[PDB]
Order: structure tokens, then C-alpha cells, then sequence
């Protein structure tokens, strides 16, 4: 919100889990450990448009993800052009 | 090596740009102004709405006669 | 464009690809390594021979360039780069900045995630209407 | 004169619609 | 009201709130009622026709 | 890239058409965009209606 | 000589394609059309307004004088300027206020040429409002008034044949 889907879930390890999705996440971040240890929802998200290819795969274990900005862009769209 | 339309022929070569056309029918200003009223306008456009609109509906009805539908 | 050709990366002719506005904002050119010439699929329906380099084309929008690059490793190598040209150069600088290859660590950068409050209930509402006091505005 | 009442259909069915298609182009500028 | 207004903790316990808690069965005892109205009502009106 | 018909910025800004058509169709929709402060909104559909 | 030009799909650069290819592109084609808007501006436009407004003009006669309402007219008005001339008024501003989209506003003043000009970078606007104007004043005055030496003229005419 501008970009706000909630893929969190809890593991946040990203191996035969979840990569999938038009350059929006950098996540390794880590956080003091989790046994995988990378976690978060997010890297900064102003960037790419609005998938849910970002669960599909990889767990987030309360709310799927989504279209849901509203506030949009154009190359948040596709279109302009 | 005799034939070749030795360097054949070139144009000079192949290019056109640089002058295809004198440009314009000469007509400068022939109409310069001559009509305003959008030669004018800063400002307008408004006026001539009403004005063209009035008169295009105005008389576009009413009268004479009918005619009618 | 003749008087400079600077290219790398191997076409021929399509209708795909920019118009206009890339020019009047944000321009977005993908560049890369290669081994010995290879046939490839493209985006934008379909394909050409590469060679080398730099080996940077240009690509629309940044869906294109990745999007390649899962093109781009099924049939491999490491070494794909992809930045965003203006018109006017930078900033906002695309795959440079710190490593490349998300899930490493060196640093955070980003993301949170929770907002204020974890996923746990809310069941709770929206609450107070909007006023210029009470943090909610990130 | 006789018979002449024809104007309250274009001034608004045609011509006020003509303002505001115009005028309210203002959604797009002003 | 139950999305942009309505408190959770505000309500609880209490009338309104018990509507959610014991909803499942809400829609079922209604949807218990449409299907029965359903197929009976077209049973009469085909086998009528 | 002009900035434009306000109550919302969100709205404000996408080019592309979404902007007319949901312009119209949020006006009605007072509470919570913008504008709007409980003491705004009620009296914004007071002398609305 | 070179099968088709020295074989490019575009000016040069394959990428963002246009195919280019006839009718996008033979001397033949592109030639027929540069006094006129498509490359270069002529003038400063404010002339090409009225051959653009005229030769547009006497059309939209026989479309709305033989295929009219009720057609083939017995009045001294049609084979007429009519509602035509009613059109050419919608149609130009209609016009105008999209000469709104560019404002962008001076003279400079440039039908006078110093030096080939290339415009420079004229591909995209470089159109200030003080331009668009003096088209769609143009306009008028070739929109009605190209809508009379249609019917000024009798219809010598042809017959379906
Ligand atoms: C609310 C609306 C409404 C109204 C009031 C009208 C009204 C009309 N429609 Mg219409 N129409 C409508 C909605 C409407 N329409 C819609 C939604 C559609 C789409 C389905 C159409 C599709 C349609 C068609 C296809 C046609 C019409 C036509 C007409 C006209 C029929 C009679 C006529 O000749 O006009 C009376 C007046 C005029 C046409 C303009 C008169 C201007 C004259 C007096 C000027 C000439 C003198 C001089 C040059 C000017 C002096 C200026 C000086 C001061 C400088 C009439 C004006 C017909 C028509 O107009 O053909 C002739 C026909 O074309 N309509
Ligand atoms: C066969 C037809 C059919 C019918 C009977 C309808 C009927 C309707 N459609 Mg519709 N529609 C259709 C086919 C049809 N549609 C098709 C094929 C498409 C696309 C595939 C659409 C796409 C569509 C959309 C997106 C919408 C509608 C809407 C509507 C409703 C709005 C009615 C209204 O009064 O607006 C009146 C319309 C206008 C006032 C705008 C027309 C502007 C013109 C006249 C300007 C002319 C420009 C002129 C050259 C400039 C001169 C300048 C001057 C103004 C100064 C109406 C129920 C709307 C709706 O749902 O609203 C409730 C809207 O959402 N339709
Ligand atoms: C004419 C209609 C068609 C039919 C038959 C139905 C039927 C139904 N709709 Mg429905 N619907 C329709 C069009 C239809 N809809 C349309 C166009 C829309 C909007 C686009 C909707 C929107 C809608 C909603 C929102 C809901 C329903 C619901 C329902 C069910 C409500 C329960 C009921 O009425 O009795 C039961 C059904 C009938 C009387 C229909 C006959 C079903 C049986 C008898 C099949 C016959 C067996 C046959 C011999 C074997 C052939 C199969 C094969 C082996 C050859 C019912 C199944 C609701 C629901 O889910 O209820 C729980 C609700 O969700 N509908
Ligand atoms: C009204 C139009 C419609 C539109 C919007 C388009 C648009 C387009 N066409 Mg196209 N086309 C159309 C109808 C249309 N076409 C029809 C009906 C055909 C016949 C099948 C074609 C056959 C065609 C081909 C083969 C090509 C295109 C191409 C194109 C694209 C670029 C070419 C260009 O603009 O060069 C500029 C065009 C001109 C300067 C046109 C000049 C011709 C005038 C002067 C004729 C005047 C008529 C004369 C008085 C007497 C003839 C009488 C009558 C029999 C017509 C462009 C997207 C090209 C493409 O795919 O994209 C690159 C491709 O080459 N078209
Ligand atoms: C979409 C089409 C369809 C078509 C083909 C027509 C055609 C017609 N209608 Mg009509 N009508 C329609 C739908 C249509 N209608 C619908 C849907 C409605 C209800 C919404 C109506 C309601 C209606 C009414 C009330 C009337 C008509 C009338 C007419 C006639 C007069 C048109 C006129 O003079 O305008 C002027 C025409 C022009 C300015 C045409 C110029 C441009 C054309 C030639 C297209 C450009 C192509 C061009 C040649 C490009 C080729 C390449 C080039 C470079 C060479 C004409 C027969 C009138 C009539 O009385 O019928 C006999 C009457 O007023 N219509
Ligand atoms: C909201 C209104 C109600 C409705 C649905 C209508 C509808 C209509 N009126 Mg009308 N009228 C009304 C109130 C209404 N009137 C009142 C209060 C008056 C007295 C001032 C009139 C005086 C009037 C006249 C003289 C005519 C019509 C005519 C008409 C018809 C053509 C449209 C027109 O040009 O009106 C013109 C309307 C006015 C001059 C009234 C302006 C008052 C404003 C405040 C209302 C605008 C409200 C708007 C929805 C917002 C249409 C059936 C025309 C007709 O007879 O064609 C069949 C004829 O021109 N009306
Ligand atoms: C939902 C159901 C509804 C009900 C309550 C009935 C009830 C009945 N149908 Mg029937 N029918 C229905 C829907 C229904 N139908 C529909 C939807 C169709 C179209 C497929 C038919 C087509 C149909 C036919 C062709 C016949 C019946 C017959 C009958 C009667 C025979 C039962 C029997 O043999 O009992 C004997 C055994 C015990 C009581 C045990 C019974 C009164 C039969 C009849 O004789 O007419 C009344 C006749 O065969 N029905
Ligand atoms: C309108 C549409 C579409 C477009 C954009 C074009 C565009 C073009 N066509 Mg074309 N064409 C089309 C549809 C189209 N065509 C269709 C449907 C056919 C019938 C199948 C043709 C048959 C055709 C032929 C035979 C030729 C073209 C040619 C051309 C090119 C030159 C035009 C010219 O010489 O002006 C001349 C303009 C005039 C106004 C001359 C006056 C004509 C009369 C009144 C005298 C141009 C790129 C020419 C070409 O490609 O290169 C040589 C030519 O060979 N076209
Ligand atoms: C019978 C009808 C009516 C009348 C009197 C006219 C009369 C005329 N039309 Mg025309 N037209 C009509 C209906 C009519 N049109 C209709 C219904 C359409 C449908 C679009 C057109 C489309 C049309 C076009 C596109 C053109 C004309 C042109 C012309 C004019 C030039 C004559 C010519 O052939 O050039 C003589 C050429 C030489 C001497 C060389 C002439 C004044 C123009 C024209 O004909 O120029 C070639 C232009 O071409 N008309
Ligand atoms: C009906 C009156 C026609 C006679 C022309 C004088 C009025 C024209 C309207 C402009 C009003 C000011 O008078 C004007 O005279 C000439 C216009 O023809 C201009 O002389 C020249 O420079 C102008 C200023 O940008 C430009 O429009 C032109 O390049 C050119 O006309 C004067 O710079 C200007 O001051
Ligand atoms: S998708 Fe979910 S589980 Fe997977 S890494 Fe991301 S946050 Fe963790
Ligand atoms: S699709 Fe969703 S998760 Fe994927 S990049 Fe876009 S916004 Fe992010």
C-alpha cells in the first residue's frame, strides 16, 4: 500500500518453497534466526506490478495475495503505452 | 571486369534528401489575417460557441411554415 | 541507426517492441555473457542468434528482461544484468546495486513486514477515521 | 407569427450537452 | 458495518456478535430451505408439464 | 503526468482511463477518501441530501 | 541494388520494428506526403490549415446532399452547404479543445528558414498552442467555405452510368 499483499507466513526459507514474480522481492533478508532465518513480507516494492504468483507456492498461512494496491501506477500497470 | 555499369550510376548517390521539393504554392499571406476571428483569439473560443450554436440552432428551428416532421 | 552502430544482440526486424513511450519516460536495457552462438526464443514472439558483446538489448519493461533470465538460465551461464536508461540517465539503478541474485545476505534494505500489527485478529476493523494525530500513515 | 415553440430541445438535448462535453473536458484539463 | 465500522472487542459477547460466532449454521438452515424449495417447486411444473 | 481531480491522489495520477471512470463512482463514497474527518463526512451528506 | 534498400527493418535498429516495408516506406509512398505534416513542417502550420480544411471541405456534400435524411433535395440550400457547414463547425473544436493539450505558449515566429533545419528533435510536440491555433483557425476557414464551391458549383455531374 502501495503495494501491501500479505504473503508473510513464518518460515520464510526460500528453498523448494518460493522465487516466482517480476523482480518485486528481495527477501534473505535475514531475521535473528528463524532455522532458515530469512523472513520478512518484503524488499521495496515500488517496482513491479501485482501478481499473486507470489504465493502460489511458498506458504503465507492466513491470506493469499492479490491484486491489492489501488493506488497504481503505469508501470505498475503494464500499460501506459 | 569491363561490364559493371561502372559504379552504375550512382544518383549521387542514393541520396534524395537533401533537395526533393521546392516547398509551397506560393500563396504567402494571402490570407494573412485575413480572417481573425481564430487569426485573433487569445482570448477566445467561447463567443463563437454560442454564437455559431445560436445561430446553427436558432434557426436550424423555428418556423416558417412547418414543413413539419 | 547507422552513423553508430553499437550493437550486440541479433534481430532482424519486429513489431513487438518499444514505442513511444519508452522514449518520454523510463527505459529499461538488458545486457549479458555468452559462450558460442546460440538460437534464442526472445520476448515479443520469436528470435535470433547472439554471439557477443556487450550483448545489450533493450527491452519495453522490466517484466521483459527477468522474465527472460528464467529464459535466461534454462540454458545457462551466470551473467545476466538488466538496467533502466531514462531519457536523461539515472537514478533508480536496476541489477547493479549490492550483489545480485536475491536470497543472499548482505544487507536488509526493505520490507518490515506486519505494518503495525501481526496477522493474528484482525477480525478488528478498520479504526479511527483518518485523522492528521495517530500513525497511519506507513 | 404562428406555430413556433421548437428550441427547448436543442439548447438542452443538443447544445447544453454541447457546454459540458466541451466545458467538462475539464476531467482531462482545464 | 461488519468491515469499515463494527469492533470486535466493543460488541462481544453480545447479541449482534454471536450472529458471526454462530454463523456457519446461519447459511445452511437457509440453504437448507432454497434447495428444498427448490427441486420440490420443479418437481411440480416439468412432471406438470 | 499532470496532477488532477482531487479527492484522491491514489486516483489522482494513473493515465490510463481508470482514472475518468472510477473518478465518478468514488464521489458518493465519502468516508475515508481524502477529504474526510467525522465532523467532514456527516455533514458532507447532510447538505448532500 | 540491395534486395530491399541495403536491408533494414526500421531506420536501423531492429528493435523497436514497424516491419518496416512498403507503405511504410518506398520512394514511391513517402514522398507523397511532405509540404504537408507527416515529415517535417512545412510552414508554420498556419496555411496547410485550409488545404486541410478545404480539400476535406467540398467532401461531405454528396454524403449528406445525395445520401441526406430525406435525399435528393428539391431546395435552393442542398447539393448544399446545409448541415455540412453545421458539422464543419462541431468538427472544428471539437477541435480546438484538444489544443489544450498542448498549450506550451510563444511566438518564435519560424515559417522564415535559417539553416536545414532538421526541426532539431521535432518527433514529439514542439507544437506550442500558438500553433495549433492557427490550424484550427485555418480550419474554419476551409471547413465552411470548402463547403460552397461544392454546391456553388452545379452538378455537371455523373450519372450512375
Ligand atoms: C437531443 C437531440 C437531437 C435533436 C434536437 C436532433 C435534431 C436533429 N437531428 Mg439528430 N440525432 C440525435 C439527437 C438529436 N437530433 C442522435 C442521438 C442521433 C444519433 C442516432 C442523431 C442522428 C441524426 C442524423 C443522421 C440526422 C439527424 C438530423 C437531425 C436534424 C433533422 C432536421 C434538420 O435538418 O435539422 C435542422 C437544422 C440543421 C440541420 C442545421 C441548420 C443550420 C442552417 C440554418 C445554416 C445554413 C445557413 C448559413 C450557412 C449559416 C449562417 C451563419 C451566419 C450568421 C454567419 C435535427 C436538427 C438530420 C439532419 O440534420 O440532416 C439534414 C440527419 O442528419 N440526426
Ligand atoms: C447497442 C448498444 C448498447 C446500448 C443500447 C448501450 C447502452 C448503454 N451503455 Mg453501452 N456499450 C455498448 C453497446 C450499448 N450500450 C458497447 C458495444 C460497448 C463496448 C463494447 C459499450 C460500453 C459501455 C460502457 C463502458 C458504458 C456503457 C454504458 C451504457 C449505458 C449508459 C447510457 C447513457 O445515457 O450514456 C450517454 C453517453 C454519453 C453522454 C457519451 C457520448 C459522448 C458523445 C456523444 C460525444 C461526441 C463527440 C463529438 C464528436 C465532439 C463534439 C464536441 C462537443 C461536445 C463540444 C447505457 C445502458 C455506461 C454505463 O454503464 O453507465 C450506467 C458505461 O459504463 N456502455
Ligand atoms: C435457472 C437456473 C439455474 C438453476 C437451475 C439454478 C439453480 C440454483 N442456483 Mg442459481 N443462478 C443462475 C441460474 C440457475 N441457478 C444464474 C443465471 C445466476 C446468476 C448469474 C445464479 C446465481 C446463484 C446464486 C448466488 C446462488 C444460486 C444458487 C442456486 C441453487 C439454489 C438452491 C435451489 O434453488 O434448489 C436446488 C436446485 C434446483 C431446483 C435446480 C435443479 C437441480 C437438480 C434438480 C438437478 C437435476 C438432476 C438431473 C435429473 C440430473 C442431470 C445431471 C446429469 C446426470 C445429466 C440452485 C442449485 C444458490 C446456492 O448455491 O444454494 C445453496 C446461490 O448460491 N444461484
Ligand atoms: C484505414 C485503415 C487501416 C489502418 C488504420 C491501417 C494501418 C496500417 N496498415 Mg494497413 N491496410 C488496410 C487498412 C488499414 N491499415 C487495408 C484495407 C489493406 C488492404 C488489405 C491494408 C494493407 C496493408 C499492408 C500490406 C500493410 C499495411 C500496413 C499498415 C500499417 C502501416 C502502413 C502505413 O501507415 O503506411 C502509410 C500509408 C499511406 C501513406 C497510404 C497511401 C495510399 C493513398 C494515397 C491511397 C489513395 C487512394 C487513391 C485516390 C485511389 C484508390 C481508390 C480506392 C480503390 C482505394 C498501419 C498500422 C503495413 C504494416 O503491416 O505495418 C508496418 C503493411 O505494409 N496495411
Ligand atoms: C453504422 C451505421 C449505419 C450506416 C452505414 C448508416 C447510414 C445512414 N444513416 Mg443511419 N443510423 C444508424 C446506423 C447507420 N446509419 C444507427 C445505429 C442509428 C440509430 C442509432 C441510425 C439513425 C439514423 C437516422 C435518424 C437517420 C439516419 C440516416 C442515415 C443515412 C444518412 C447518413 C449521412 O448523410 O451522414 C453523413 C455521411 C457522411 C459525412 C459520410 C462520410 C464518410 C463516410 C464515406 C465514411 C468514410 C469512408 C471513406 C470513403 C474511406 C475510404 C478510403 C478513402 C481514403 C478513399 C445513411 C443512409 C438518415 C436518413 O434519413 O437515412 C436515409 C436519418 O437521419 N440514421
Ligand atoms: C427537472 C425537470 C422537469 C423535467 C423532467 C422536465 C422535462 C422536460 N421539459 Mg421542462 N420545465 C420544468 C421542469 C422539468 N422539465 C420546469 C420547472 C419548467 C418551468 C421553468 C419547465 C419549462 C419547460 C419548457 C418551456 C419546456 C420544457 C420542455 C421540457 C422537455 C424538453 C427538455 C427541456 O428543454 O426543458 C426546458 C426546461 C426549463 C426551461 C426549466 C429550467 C429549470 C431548471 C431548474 C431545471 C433543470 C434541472 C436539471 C435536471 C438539473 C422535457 C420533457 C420543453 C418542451 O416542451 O418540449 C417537449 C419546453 O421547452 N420545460
Ligand atoms: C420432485 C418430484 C415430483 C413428485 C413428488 C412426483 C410424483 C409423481 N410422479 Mg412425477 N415427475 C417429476 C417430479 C415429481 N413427480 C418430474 C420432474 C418429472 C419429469 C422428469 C416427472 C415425470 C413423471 C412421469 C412420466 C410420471 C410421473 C409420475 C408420478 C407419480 C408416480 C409415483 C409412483 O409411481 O408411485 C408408486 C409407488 C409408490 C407410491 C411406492 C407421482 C405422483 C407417473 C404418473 O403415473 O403420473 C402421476 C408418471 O410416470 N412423473
Ligand atoms: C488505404 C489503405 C491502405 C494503405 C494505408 C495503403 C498504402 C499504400 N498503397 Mg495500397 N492498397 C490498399 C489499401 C492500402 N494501401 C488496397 C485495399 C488495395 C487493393 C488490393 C491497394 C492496392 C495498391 C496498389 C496496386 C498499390 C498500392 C500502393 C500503396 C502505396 C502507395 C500509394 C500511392 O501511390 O498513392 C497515390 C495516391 C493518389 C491520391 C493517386 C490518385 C489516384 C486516382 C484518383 C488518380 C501506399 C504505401 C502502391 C505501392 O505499394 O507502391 C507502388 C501500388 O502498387 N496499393
Ligand atoms: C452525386 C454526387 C455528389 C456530387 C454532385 C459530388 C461531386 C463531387 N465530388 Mg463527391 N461524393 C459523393 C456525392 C457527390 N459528389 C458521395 C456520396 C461520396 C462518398 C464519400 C463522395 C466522395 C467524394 C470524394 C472522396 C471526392 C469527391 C469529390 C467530388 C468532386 C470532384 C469531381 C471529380 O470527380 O473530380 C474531377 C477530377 C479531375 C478533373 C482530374 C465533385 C464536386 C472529390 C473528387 O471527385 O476529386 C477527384 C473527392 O474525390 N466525392
Ligand atoms: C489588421 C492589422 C494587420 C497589420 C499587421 C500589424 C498587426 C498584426 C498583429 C500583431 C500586433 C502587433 O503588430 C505586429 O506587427 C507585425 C505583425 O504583422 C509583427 O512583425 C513580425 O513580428 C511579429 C512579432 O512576433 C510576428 O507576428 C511576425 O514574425 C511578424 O508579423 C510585429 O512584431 C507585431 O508587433
Ligand atoms: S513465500 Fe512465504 S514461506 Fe516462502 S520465503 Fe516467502 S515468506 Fe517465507
Ligand atoms: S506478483 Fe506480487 S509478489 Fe510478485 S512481484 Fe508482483 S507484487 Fe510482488
Amino acid at each position: 500500500m502501495s503495494h501491501s499483499v500479505k504473503i508473510y507466513d513464518t518460515c520464510i526459507g526460500c528453498t523448494q518453497c518460493v522465487r516466482a514474480c517480476p523482480t518485486d522481492v528481495l527477501e534473505m533478508i535475514p531475521w535473528g534466526g528463524c532455522k532458515a532465518k530469512q523472513i520478512a513480507s518484503a524488499p521495496r516494492t515500488e517496482d513491479c506490478v501485482g501478481c499473486k504468483r507470489c504465493e502460489s507456492a511458498c506458504p503465507t498461512d492466513f491470506l493469499s495475495v492479490r491484486v491489492y494496491l489501488w493506488h497504481e501506477t503505469t508501470r505498475s500497470m503494464g500499460l501506459a503505452y | 571486369d569491363l561490364e559493371d555499369l561502372g559504379n552504375t550510376t550512382g544518383q549521387w548517390d542514393s541520396y534524395g534528401s537533401d533537395a526533393p521539393s521546392p516547398y509551397n504554392p506560393l500563396q504567402s499571406k494571402l490570407f494573412e489575417t485575413f480572417a481573425a476571428p481564430f487569426t485573433k483569439r487569445g482570448l477566445l473560443l467561447k463567443f463563437l460557441i454560442l454564437g455559431g450554436g445560436s445561430t446553427l440552432a436558432y434557426l436550424s428551428a423555428t418556423a416558417s411554415g412547418d414543413i413539419l416532421p | 541507426e547507422l552513423d553508430p552502430n553499437t550493437p550486440s544482440p541479433i534481430f532482424g526486424g519486429s513489431t513487438g517492441g518499444l514505442l513511444r513511450k519508452a522514449q518520454v519516460e523510463e527505459f529499461y536495457v538488458i545486457t549479458w555473457d555468452s559462450p558460442k552462438e546460440q538460437i534464442f526464443e526472445m520476448p515479443t514472439g520469436g528470435a535470433a542468434i547472439m554471439r557477443e558483446g556487450p550483448n545489450l538489448l533493450k527491452l519495453a519493461r522490466k517484466e521483459q528482461c527477468l522474465a527472460l533470465g528464467t529464459r535466461l538460465r534454462s540454458k545457462y551461464k551466470i551473467k545476466y544484468q538488466f538496467y533502466r536508461v531514462f531519457p536523461n540517465g539515472e537514478v533508480q539503478y536496476l541489477h547493479p546495486k549490492d550483489g545480485v541474485y536475491p536470497e543472499k545476505v548482505n544487507a536488509g534494505r526493505q520490507g518490515v513486514g506486519q505494518n503495525f500489527r501481526s496477522i493474528g485478529k484482525n477480525v478488528s476493523p478498520i479504526e479511527v477515521k483518518f485523522t492528521g494525530k495517530q500513525p497511519y500513515d506507513l | 407569427m404562428i406555430n413556433l415553440p421548437s428550441l427547448f430541445v436543442p439548447l438542452v438535448g443538443l447544445l447544453f450537452p454541447a457546454v459540458a462535453m466541451a466545458s467538462l473536458f475539464l476531467h482531462v484539463e482545464k | 458495518f461488519f468491515i469499515r465500522d463494527y469492533n470486535p472487542e466493543q460488541n462481544a459477547d453480545n447479541v449482534l456478535a454471536r450472529m458471526l460466532e454462530h454463523k456457519e449454521a446461519i447459511i445452511s438452515h437457509l440453504s437448507w430451505a432454497s434447495l428444498f424449495l427448490g427441486f420440490h417447486t420443479l418437481g411440480l411444473y416439468v412432471h406438470n408439464d | 503526468a499532470l496532477r488532477i481531480p482531487r479527492f484522491s491522489q491514489g486516483i489522482a495520477q494513473d493515465p490510463t482511463t481508470r482514472r475518468i471512470w472510477f473518478g465518478i463512482a468514488t464521489a458518493h463514497d465519502f468516508e475515508s477518501h481524502d477529504d474526510i474527518t467525522e465532523g467532514r463526512l456527516y455533514q458532507n451528506i447532510f447538505a448532500s441530501h | 541494388k540491395p534486395t530491399y534498400q541495403v536491408i533494414q527493418p526500421i531506420n536501423g535498429d531492429p528493435f523497436i520494428g514497424s516491419l518496416e516495408t512498403p507503405v511504410t516506406s518506398s520512394p514511391l509512398i513517402a514522398w507523397y506526403l511532405s509540404n504537408l505534416p507527416a515529415y517535417r513542417t512545412a510552414v508554420s502550420p498556419l496555411l496547410r490549415g485550409i488545404e486541410v480544411g478545404l480539400a476535406h471541405g467540398y467532401l461531405l456534400v454528396g454524403p449528406f446532399v445525395k445520401a441526406g435524411p430525406l435525399r435528393n433535395t428539391e431546395i435552393a440550400g442542398q447539393a448544399g452547404s446545409l448541415a455540412a457547414g453545421g458539422l464543419v463547425v462541431i468538427l472544428s473544436l471539437c477541435l480546438t479543445i484538444y489544443g489544450i493539450s498542448s498549450f506550451n505558449e510563444g511566438a518564435p515566429s519560424t515559417a522564415p528558414s535559417l539553416t536545414l533545419t532538421g526541426r532539431k528533435k521535432e518527433p514529439d510536440q514542439l507544437q506550442t498552442a500558438d500553433g495549433w491555433a492557427k490550424f484550427t483557425g485555418g480550419f474554419f476557414f476551409g471547413g465552411i467555405s470548402g463547403v460552397i464551391w461544392a454546391y456553388f458549383l452545379l452538378y455537371v455531374l455523373d450519372l450512375p452510368y
